[PDB]
DNA sequence: CTGCCTTCAG
């Protein structure tokens, strides 16, 4: 079966600058490749069809090249409506596959988080819960962790972390990271520590309190 | 100029069918095969099926055979799709896709899509936490337990817009969870107040949480 | 069995 292998996953780039995003394809699939832009929140368009032909009101700033097994879609001069995820497409008979997307967003300059914790609410544990909660916000670029301990031993059960996309004004990211335990668990040990690793520091940002103070 | 609308959004529950519809205008209906495509929430894009509503004749992708049901209307030139058996797996938006005037063309113009939730859970109201502390200061309140999407968060009223992040809502063993933070100037809080507002329209349910000092 | 063809046209 043809199978679609985009690269990058994703590219960071500038308003102004020139970006190639390749597919590549199992089998040659001659000039039978599509392109589509997705934006946060949207349906797709179409860009482009067999591998070079601009889908009718698409911007000639987009232009699309190759055959065979090797493809490319160039955006030349991004503007800031570009910024969303591409995805290539072969319509060489059947199945249809889709390349597993290149996510392209606006490069800034790096941030440190802002890492905050908090522990349960008196009203959460009055009904039998302890929810801990994490924000990691406005920090660049995407790629985080965040570890939690308890009484300094790491904790991955009942953790559930959100994140959300790139800001569209300051383009920054964010994530909320979210322990979950009963009272009575939560009531056994005394200290919680939210820790973040990101390249703005080799030290990761430890936030902490104890239940006992 | 081409639209395709699709019918709404459908919370339908497990081992239950669902029918959904894409209703087309602004081209010859018959002249151009219709395409349906899967996308889950942050994944990519899964080809379904095609119907030929010129004659009927359907393409399928062998994972949906017997899943996906692909029927089109001459007259309302209306395409649908029929999901069966439903699972949680196949909770995603929809879309039709209208196709070639060769069947083998790529697909051009894609429809608003039809979210598909699938779920046992009864219409349930969030319980809302305060996040109070333990030079700016952040704060937040927990939205947990809700079933169905969404709620919307506001904070005092709409009037604290700026520094706040609302995140995705996440399945907490089948009933939603979200946080949202705000981020305000020390000299603002304790001193005034601070407020999370969570409205549920499923449950006519607004919640009201004052954050408090600890 | 379920073919062939790649953009304004069976």
């Amino acid at each position: 079966e043809l199978q679609m292998t985009q690269s990058p996953a994703s590219l960071s780039a500038s308003v102004g600058e020139t970006v190639t995003i390749t597919c590549r394809a199992s089998e040659n699939i001659y000039s039978y490749l599509a392109w589509y832009q997705q934006k946060q929140g949207k349906s797709p368009q179409l860009l482009v069809y067999n591998a070079k032909t601009l889908a009718e009101g698409v911007p000639s700033r987009f232009s699309g090249s190759g055959s065979g097994t090797q493809f490319s879609l160039k955006i030349n001069s991004l503007q800031p409506e570009d910024f969303g995820s591409y995805y290539c497409q072969h319509h060489y008979g059947t199945p249809l596959t889709f390349g597993a997307g290149t996510k392209l967003e606006l490069k800034r300059a790096d941030a440190a988080p802002t890492v905050s914790i908090f522990p349960p609410s008196s009203e959460q544990l009055t009904s039998g819960g302890a929810s801990v909660v994490c924000f990691l916000n406005n920090f660049y670029p995407k790629d985080i962790n965040v570890k939690w301990k308890i009484d300094g031993s790491e904790r991955q059960n009942g953790v559930l972390n959100s994140w959300t996309d790139q800001d569209s004004k300051d383009s920054t990211y964010s994530m909320s990271s979210t322990l979950t335990l009963t009272k009575d668990e939560y009531e056994r040990h005394n200290s919680y520590t939210c820790e973040a690793t990101h390249k703005t520091s080799t030290s990761p940002i430890v936030k902490s309190f104890n239940r006992n103070e | 100029q081409v639209k395709l609308l699709e019918s709404g959004p459908e919370l339908v529950k497990p081992g239950a069918s669902v029918k959904m519809s894409c209703k087309a205008s602004g081209y010859t209906f018959t002249s151009y095969v219709m395409h349906w495509v899967k996308q889950k929430p942050g994944q990519g894009l899964e080809w379904i099926g095609y119907i030929n509503p010129y004659n009927d004749g359907t393409k399928y992708n062998e994972k949906f055979k017997g899943k996906a049901t692909l029927t089109s209307d001459k007259s309302s030139s209306t395409a649908y799709m029929e999901l069966s058996s439903l699972t949680s797996e196949d909770s995603a938006v929809y879309y039709c896709v209208r196709g070639g005037y060769r069947p083998y063309y790529a697909m051009d113009y894609w429809g608003q899509g039809t979210s598909v939730t699938v779920s046992s859970a009864k219409t349930t109201p969030p319980s809302v936490y305060p996040l109070a502390p333990g030079s700016m200061v952040t704060l937040g309140c927990l939205v947990k337990g809700y079933f169905p999407e969404p709620v919307t968060v506001t904070w005092n009223s709409g009037s604290l817009s700026s520094g706040v992040h609302t995140f995705p809502a996440v399945l907490q063993s089948d009933l939603y969870t979200l946080s949202s933070s705000v981020t305000v100037p020390s000299s603002t809080w304790p001193s005034e107040t601070v407020t999370c507002n969570v409205a549920h329209p499923a449950s006519s349910t607004k919640v009201d949480k004052k954050i408090v000092p600890r």
